[PDB]
């Protein structure tokens, strides 16, 4: 899991 | 008696849907004067402190059973994170009138019998002894417990084992590399620095403690100020006074301290991070009396016991924090996999929350603000300790399941180690036994100790008139407690089953509703229901559509919080995380963007990218963020007002704030808009601001994202909300 604050981010 | 009346509508001809709807109050609680001792607004318990599924219980439970609604309530202990902000009455004469079988509280709705010399419990029938006591130039008329639904009193000695503990809190600090790096370390020890004030202190006794955590756990002795840096380090992770100090004597030694630490770990190369063995060595800093340990990591346990991968260590953890009084808050910040999923539980289950901060970045200038002004407020907010809360029920009724942040194994009792301020809670009761009596009853017990060494039990007392008619128990349903039920049953089916399972129990709940009102209750082929349920539907079907359940692909981690979320939000907040609150800018009335401090929004529109002009501004706030999106085609004039320039592929894109645009008032709305937008008393919610331009991959993967806030609409192989009704309406045709 990378987080992203955006969900739809690749 | 004046029992709501059934208004029948059609789902069909209400598109797009009257979303104003969601913010009415639930139906009225129909109790005429005579059933409450001192009738008033406040002889009820009001819909901020309990709302109940269903305003007219079903007198049976076959009629319950036939309704196919849920039988839920939606409970709020507290409604700001500052007790000093509209506490319910006080008493302190410490007089205590309680039934001797059933043990509920004198409330405004229990009989005077024979003269007044005695009571009948309206929970459990029983003939009770009023003591002399309640009548020593006031009656017993002028009393609280008599006089309001919602009340608290200060709790006698006999409710109390030990003393009052202070509020005792333990900082578990991530100081490994990732941490030094990302600067959540530098954000986390700046906040604490510039809040050490905010924290509460009411009593003068609150106590603090710092454990700085890579692969070895790291402890401070920190003299009273009046004597005047010790690190004491720990990699042995198989293995009080002066670690956990007073914050007021030792001020400036802490805050020496704080300074420190940042230097300390500088040049830390190390990437291990032992959770484990940190949270046993807090458990036991502060076992002996109880309190908060707040962990802050941007890394994965990755050594000592609790370690995990891309464990039921932590649910054993649980089990041991309710022994000690002991609550655990999580604030995960960082890029890499954390596992929201399997950390949560440790909040979950110990009343706490977890906060997670995806993508977290010092190089992100934003980022630091809604981490900081989260932490600090959480800091801030008031709580209670070794706090314990029930409700009892009228003869009939039972409380039968319970959900929110605490812990409760084979009983009615739920324990709060503390009990936070910002969450919600719901019980479902089952109704067993048939009532007889007109009306039926509830309350809510809190025995707590507040954060002002004083003891207190708050008393919420709800009174719900019986039905027979299927007709008036539906003219009764609180949809948004309801809508609040099924996302619960939700989240459970959820955590425990599968995502997919929980959909299913989604648009379940909306077709047996539908389905029963259809036949269960007498044009051409209308989709009916009634004026008080109008937006169930379309909460249910938008609740699909959340990153919670959402079917396809949300980061794991995404998900867990989603989930963690929607499970604990206070139900005001809750009903915006599911339809989001959309405003159309451009087109904003004059009043709206200023002051009535309070500054004045613009009317809501329908969460659709049908309103979407290609021209317009939209700020959408959906509880989480804002998304600030301007059409591809805004006239320079808007562009202009809005960022400044004339050019519209020139604005600012992603996790942006407005700038301030000199002489524009129209920036100046805007910018009231927002701000008025980001603040709560009752929440900690810092909600950063994404700006999106309507129609190079960071640009689509917004529009992406705010895109999928317009509920209403299809996306990918969810059908719209319209659609959702006409799948329904075949549905329950024969
Ligand atoms: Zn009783």
């Amino acid at each position: 899991t990378y987080n992203n604050s955006n969900p739809f981010m690749t | 008696r004046p029992m709501n009346q059934l208004y029948p509508i059609d789902l069909l001809t209400e598109l797009p849907p009257p979303i104003t709807d969601l913010t009415l109050p639930p139906p009225p609680l129909v109790i005429p004067p005579e059933r409450m001792l001192v009738p008033s607004e406040l002889s009820n318990a009001s819909p901020d402190y309990i709302r109940s599924t269903l305003n007219a219980v079903p007198k049976n439970s076959s009629l319950l059973k036939k309704s196919k609604l849920p039988f839920g309530l939606v409970i709020r202990p507290y409604q700001h994170l500052y007790d000093d902000i509209d506490p319910p009455p006080l008493n302190e004469d410490g007089l205590i009138v309680r039934c001797r079988r059933c043990r509920s509280y004198m409330n405004p709705f229990v009989t005077f019998i024979e003269q007044g010399r005695r009571w009948r419990c309206n929970f459990c029938r029983l003939a009770n002894d009023v003591p002399m006591q309640m009548d020593q130039p006031k009656s017993r008329y002028d009393r609280n417990e008599i006089k309001c639904a919602v009340m608290e009193y200060m709790a006698p000695k006999e409710y109390t084992l030990r003393q009052p503990p202070p509020a005792t809190y333990c900082f578990l600090i991530d100081v490994s590399q990732s941490s030094i790096k990302s600067g959540l370390l530098a954000t986390t020890i700046n906040t604490l620095l510039q809040n050490l004030d905010s924290i509460p202190n009411h009593d003068e006794r609150t106590r603090i403690s710092i454990l700085c955590v890579d692969n070895a756990i790291h402890y401070f002795k920190i003299p009273l100020d009046s004597e005047n840096i010790n690190m004491m380090d720990i990699a042995d992770l198989e293995e009080p006074n002066s670690m956990v100090v007073s914050l007021k004597a030792c001020r400036q030694n802490i805050e020496t301290l704080l300074t420190k630490i940042p230097q300390i770990f500088q040049s830390n190369l190390i990437t291990n991070f032992a959770l484990g063995p940190a949270l046993k060595s807090a458990y036991h800093l502060i076992g002996g009396v109880g309190g908060k340990i707040i962990v802050v990591s941007g890394t994965l346990p990755n050594l000592g016991i609790g370690k995990l991968q891309r464990d039921s260590f932590y649910k054993n953890f649980t089990i041991d924090c309710s022994k000690v009084q002991i609550t655990v808050d999580l604030f995960l910040a960082s890029e890499d996999y954390m596992d929201v999923a399997s950390l949560s539980n440790l909040s979950r289950f110990t009343a706490g929350q977890t906060h997670f901060y995806p993508g977290f970045s010092g190089k992100n200038p934003n980022d630091i603000v809604k981490f900081s002004t989260e932490f600090a407020k959480h800091i801030s907010m008031d709580f209670c300790m070794e706090t314990v809360m029930r409700a009892r029920g009228s003869t009939g009724l039972r409380m039968s399941r319970f959900y929110g942040h605490f812990f409760n194994r084979s009983s009615d009792l739920c324990a709060f180690s503390t009990m936070p301020r910002d969450q919600s809670y719901l019980f479902e009761v089952n109704v067993d036994e048939s009532i007889m009596a007109d009306y039926c009853y509830v309350q809510v017990a809190v025995l707590l100790s507040l954060n002002n060494s004083q003891r207190r039990i708050r008393i919420i007392t709800l009174a719900m008139p019986t039905t027979e008619s299927l007709a008036e128990v539906y003219a009764s349903a609180d949809q948004l407690a309801i809508a609040s039920f099924y996302n619960s049953k939700a989240v459970e089916k959820a955590l425990n089953s599968s995502l997919d399972d929980a959909r299913v129990l989604i648009n379940k709940s909306v077709q047996d509703i539908l389905a029963t009102y259809k036949k269960e209750i007498v044009g051409g082929a209308p989709l009916r229901l009634c004026a008080n349920l109008r937006m169930f539907p379309l909460l249910m079907h938008s609740l699909t559509k959340h990153m919670a359940f959402r079917s396809g692909i949300v980061p794991s981690d995404h998900r867990a919080s989603a989930l963690n979320n929607l499970e604990s939000l206070p139900l005001k907040y809750l009903i915006k995380n599911i339809y989001p609150d959309v405003y159309s800018l451009h087109d904003m009335a004059d009043e709206a963007g200023l002051p009535v401090g309070t500054i004045v929004l613009p009317q809501p529109i329908n969460a659709t990218s049908s309103l979407f002009e290609r021209y317009g501004l939209y700020l959408i706030d959906n509880g989480n963020e804002l998304f600030l999106w301007m059409g591809g085609d805004a006239v320079p004039a808007l562009v202009f007002d809005v960022f400044g320039t004339q050019d519209i592929f020139d604005i600012p894109i992603g996790k942006q704030e407005i700038p301030v645009v000199e002489n524009s008032e129209f920036n100046q709305r805007v910018r009231n808009i927002i701000n008025q937008l980001r603040n709560h008393d009752d929440v900690i919610t810092y909600q950063s601001l994404y700006i999106v331009r309507g129609a190079a991959r960071e640009v689509a993967t917004l529009r992406l994202w705010a895109s999928s806030t317009l509920v209403e609409d299809k996306i990918l192989n969810n059908e719209s909300y319209r659609e959702f009704l006409q799948i329904m309406k075949a549905r329950i045709s024969k």
